[PDB]
């Protein structure tokens, strides 16, 4: 019966053998010397991939009896790999063809869920199930995609995953699905997220390695990094497994990856190629995502073809081509079991041990929430929460690369803080990590850890010295009652009176005094560089003017202002010189190097759009006050050209009452022109760059019409 | 890589109030260097004002690089030489492919509407003609239309070449007879650069 | 070397004192290599009745090797696979073309003769037309005839698809306006695999 089995561990190798190479499953082909028992120990994953095989070939008998236990024996699972409308589909369905039997109800699908189940795994006494969830196993209803067949599917996924997988009565079989979708598109991954134990992404060919190519956008999409980008918020990294192909034998266009090495066109003779160097599986196999953790392993697609060297690129347009690569061949497994020892050798799926996490209580929170490799450290970028308080070591915080959170809570036993026993992004980097694959012809910055500390009474000292912090933020000084030493130096903190940071500083500088005084010594807090952003509104909306032969730069003379990430208003330099001036213990905080110039945003190329009393608009700084006038100045972000950031009212001598277009919005009600392109010349905007605005053919063209409203009009344009 | 440059919709080019497009498609892209400047020429007056159209969704083989541009009626209907110049990595040189309207005498299309067969008034659905002949060049767009309402069921033939010289086509507008017999009125509606604001209608009714 | 198969003409497949053919162009042949091997297959029946035709006159530049096949009427009706394989000594293997008759439930086409427009009257020259709808598949053949006589000036449409799934043409036989006044007979003749004898005919005459 069930043999027992020991759990999934380390790296994975899956392959899907095809069961119509198999010896016994069908004598009339003798070509086929193939057998899925022959699947070496390296092997971890063996599924089952059925087609053109018959219904009751000798394969079924020769597969639950004589197969399953010797792959069971040496520790390989074996599983079965239904298509996506056997959950729920009409063309080719196999069980959810009778849907009488099976109807589309609460209890219908829980039948049929059973039914799949029962079918195919408990049949044979595998060890799993997989669900292709494929653009070619779509549910279809008369070779026509069916929108009801895929939401009959996700709940007949979820009912799946009652019986079976993680949150299933029977536990020790698998419930694994496989896609060539992204995460985004694919539509059963948000629904059977918790419910399946492996995802297996399917990315043969460079479309797959590299991904493929946005043309408007001139730049790479769908790649190996954003496929899993997205899948990385609904699985863990440790389920994540990657796939290649084998040459499959008289293999067509559309269907030729080159993932293993190509027959050389010299041997003719020979169409066996066991090297795996410089193939997309080999590196596939020493792929590790650059965050989030490493990756469960690799599967490769027609394992039956393991050595079998790939048709050159040369002979891929003739159709009826009988390469030598086009025979069959009995494989002794090589790539597979080569490709899995080079998986071994990767280091990252190396324990985590006491010499990472001296403290277990730390060590144990990290193996819950993180993960349980030295890699993931390295990767992760997730939320830390170390709450709980019998915690007296952090030490290997540093190994975390690009930690997102860390919160430390009630932790009283916990004493100094600096860099040895914080993440490395505490202060800004690159990406360190390197990858491993091919691409065309920039390392992604690491945001620095966002960090919580509140609760921790028996904390005494505080270095965040050189750590380029933005805000103090997190930092409950309430709570910290036995400080005594603090150490914010070097960092971009606005530490003006008023500010958060300051309430936190100055909560924080109340304990030192009391317990070994303020001073040079304890208190450290110099050399600050805060960020300078752009403000969200601005006060400077009016600017009357003399009738004078002069010109006004009105980008100065209105827009202006640089906001500190806490809320300071810079205006001019010498609001910063007072800022400079902030004196805290006789000594200000702001570096003397970060002047205003360093600190300042520039207002380059911003547009702007001066529309006078008769709506003339003159995208120009330099305005003119020589002639009277009254102007609307809107002023634009680089970014956004339509929506203005800030707008203005110049008033040149006395003041003039902007005028409104009486004609926008005109009941066109005759004339030669065509009535559709007549509206456009009052729909307000010019119209886009490709719009077509052409009133009629002739050359001359009328326009009869009529205004939305009563007025004295004075100028028209 | 092979490129298609295609013209623009008759129906387009002959109302203002739709707008024509002149597509460049690129096929058997370079899967290595899969790149594409278009560059896109009217006369040699290069216009930048070109909109590659998103990757579809082809499932594998060969990637195809489309990309359209917005075209002026008049631009077209005068027969200005619109030149598509695909220019990729892995090609040694730029193709160019150059389209223009028919360069011949346009002629006026006489439209003549034509009533069901005495033979096919026993069937309980109806077949409306409408021949349009004697027009040049092939460029033509013709619609039906039941009491001003636009009709669904109605099918064109290609523009055929006549002896003259000059093209001409029929429309086919199944209806049932009820509407026919009851006396509805139904518009054969030819488009042509050679018409009173490139438009003519012809009605059909019983008698 | 491009290889272009190609099916009979229909009024040959549907007339058994006429011969049918099954054409299989090679385009682009080598300049260097120009020996070219034809094999012929009938659903794996190899055939050695075909003939090389002439190097037509051809202005240069590449060879066009074609292949002509005399088949057998029902051999095409009852829908065989003719399969021409191509064997150049540049090619590095052979290159096969297959053409078989459309796979359907076959339609009878229902014929009708239309007279000229009300508004063509008026015109010199008039227009007959003959109406050919509701057939599949798109192998059809239609002729005109004045009196017994074979008509010249006529023009037939292409097979288009209908609604339903059928095809329907429309053939147009321009005459002058007296020798309809003066009441003479013209007779539509379609021809599809669907009738008696593959043949039918409808008059038309003035009332
Ligand atoms: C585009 O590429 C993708 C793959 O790439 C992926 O997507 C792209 C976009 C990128 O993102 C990549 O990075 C990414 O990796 C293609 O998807 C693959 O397509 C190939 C075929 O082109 C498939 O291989 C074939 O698989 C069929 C199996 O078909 C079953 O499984 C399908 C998947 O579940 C399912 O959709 C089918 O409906 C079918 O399902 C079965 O249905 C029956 C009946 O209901 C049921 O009983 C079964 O239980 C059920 N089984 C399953 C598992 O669902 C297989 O049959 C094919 O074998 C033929 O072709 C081989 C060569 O490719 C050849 O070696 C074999 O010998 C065999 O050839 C036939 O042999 C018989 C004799 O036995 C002979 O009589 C025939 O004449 C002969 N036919 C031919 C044509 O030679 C083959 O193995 C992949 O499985 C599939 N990928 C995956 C992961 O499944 C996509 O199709 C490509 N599209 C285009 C347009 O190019």
């Amino acid at each position: 019966e069930k043999i027992p089995m020991k759990p999934l561990h380390g790296p994975l190798y899956g392959g899907y053998f095809r069961t119509w190479h198999d010896k016994t499953s069908d004598p009339t082909e003798k070509d086929k010397v193939n057998s899925m028992g022959e699947l070496p120990k390296e092997v971890d994953l063996a599924f089952i991939f059925h087609d053109w095989t018959k219904d009751y070939s000798l394969f079924w008998k020769e597969l639950a009896t004589k197969h399953v236990p010797k792959l069971n024996k040496q520790g390989t699972r074996v599983i079965r790999t239904i298509p996506w409308r056997f959950l729920a589909g009409g063309d080719n369905s196999g069980i959810a063809e009778d849907t009488s039997k099976y109807p589309n109800t609460p209890e219908g699908n829980k039948a049929l869920a059973k039914a799949i189940v029962d079918e195919y795994v408990y049949k044979y006494n595998l060890d799993g199930l997989d669900v292709a969830v494929l653009h070619d196993s779509i549910p279809k209803v008369d070779k026509k995609e069916d929108t009801a067949g895929v939401e009959r599917s996700i709940q007949v996924f979820e009912e799946i995953g009652k019986l079976i997988g993680p949150k299933g009565v029977d536990k020790s079989r698998l419930f694994i699905m496989d896609s060539t979708y992204m995460a985004d598109k694919n539509p059963l991954i948000e629904r059977g997220a918790p419910y399946i134990n492996l995802l297996l992404v399917q990315v043969y060919g460079s479309q797959g390695e590299k991904g493929g190519w946005e043309p408007v956008s001139n730049r790479p999409e769908k790649t190996m990094e954003e496929r899993w980008q997205g899948y990385s918020k609904y699985i863990r990294p440790e389920q994540y497994m990657i796939g290649f192909s084998f040459y499959e034998e008289n293999a067509q266009e559309g269907n030729l990856w080159y993932d293993i090495n190509s027959r050389k066109d010299e041997d003719k003779a020979n169409g066996i190629n066991t090297d795996i160097t410089g193939t997309r599986a080999e590196r596939y196999a020493r792929w590790q995502p650059k965050t989030g953790g490493v990756k469960g392993g690799i599967f490769s697609y027609a394992i039956d073809r393991d050595g079998v060297a790939h048709q050159p690129k040369k002979y891929a347009k003739q159709k009826e081509f009988k390469d030598a690569t086009d025979n069959i061949f009995h494989s002794d497994y090589s790539v597979s079991k080569a490709l899995k020892t080079v998986m071994l050798k990767d280091k990252s799926y190396d324990l985590i041990d006491e010499k990472d996490f001296p403290d277990k209580a730390l060590r144990e929170a990290v193996m819950a929430q993180v993960g349980t490799r030295k890699g993931d450290l390295e990767r992760f970028n997730g939320t830390l929460r170390l709450d709980n308080p019998a915690i007296q070591s952090l030490e290997g915080l540093n190994k975390f690369k690009k930690l997102a959170q860390l919160d430390l809570i009630g932790l009283s036993r916990i004493t100094k803080l600096d860099r040895s026993v914080l993440p490395a992004n505490m202060k800004p980097g690159k990406d360190t990590l390197e990858t491993v694959l091919e691409t065309y012809k920039e390392p992604a910055t690491i945001p620095p850890v966002s960090l919580k500390v509140s609760g921790l009474t028996g904390l005494k000292e505080l270095d965040l010295s050189g750590f380029d912090r933005e805000t103090l933020a997190g930092l409950d000084a309430a709570t910290l009652t036995s400080l005594e030493k603090v150490d914010i130096s070097g960092n971009k903190l606005d530490l003006a009176p008023g500010t958060e940071n300051r309430q936190i500083f100055d909560t924080m500088l109340s304990t030192i005094s009391n317990h070994v005084g303020s001073n040079e010594q304890t208190v450290k807090f110099d050399k600050q560089k805060p960020t300078g952003h752009y403000p969200d509104t601005y006060g400077k909306t009016s600017l009357r003017l003399p009738v004078a032969n002069e010109k006004v730069d009105l980008q100065s003379q209105l827009l202006f202002g640089t906001v500190t990430n806490q809320g300071t208003l810079i205006n001019s330099e010498a609001d910063y010189k007072a800022y400079q001036n902030h004196k805290i213990a006789g000594r200000s905080f702001v570096d003397s190097n970060y002047h205003y110039n360093n600190f300042k945003v520039s207002y380059e190329n911003y547009t702007v759009k001066v529309t006078d009393s008769t709506l003339g608009t003159t995208t120009d700084k330099t305005l003119a006050t020589d002639k009277e006038e009254t102007y609307k100045v809107d002023f634009f972000s680089p970014a956004d050209k339509t929506k203005a950031v800030h707008t203005a009212k110049v008033i040149v001598g006395d003041e003039k009452t902007m005028m409104v277009n009486l004609a926008e919005g005109a009941t066109v009600i005759g004339g030669s022109a065509d009535p559709v392109n007549a509206r456009k010349v009052f729909d307000g905007q010019l119209g886009s760059e490709t719009d077509n605005i052409s009133l009629g053919w002739d050359s001359k063209q009328s326009i009869i019409f009529k205004l939305k409203e009563d007025g004295l009009i004075k100028h028209w344009r | 890589p092979s490129v298609f440059l295609f013209p623009p919709k008759p129906k387009d080019t002959l109302m203002i109030s739709r707008t024509p497009e002149v597509t460049c498609v690129v096929v058997d892209v370079s899967h290595e260097d899969p790149e594409v400047k278009f560059n896109w020429y009217v006369d040699g007056v290069e216009v930048h004002n070109a909109k590659t159209k998103p990757r579809e969704e082809q499932y594998n083989s060969t990637y195809r690089v489309v990309s359209v541009l917005t075209v002026l009626h008049q631009d077209w209907l005068n027969g200005k030489e619109y030149k598509c110049k695909v220019s990729n990595k892995a090609l040694p040189a730029p193709i160019e492919k150059t389209i223009s309207k028919a360069k011949g005498q346009p002629r006026e299309p006489q439209v003549y509407t034509l009533p069901p067969s005495r033979e096919e008034m026993t069937k309980n659905q109806v077949s409306l003609t409408c021949l349009v002949k004697g027009f040049y060049p092939s460029d033509i767009a013709v619609e039906w239309r039941s009491n001003g309402q636009p009709e669904n069921n109605y099918k064109t033939t290609p523009p055929v070449l006549d002896s003259d010289g000059s093209f001409f086509l029929y429309s086919k507008l199944t209806v049932d007879k009820s509407r026919w017999q009851q006396g509805n009125v139904f518009s054969c509606s030819v488009m042509h650069e050679a018409l009173h604001n490139h438009y003519t209608q012809k009605s059909l009714s019983l008698s």
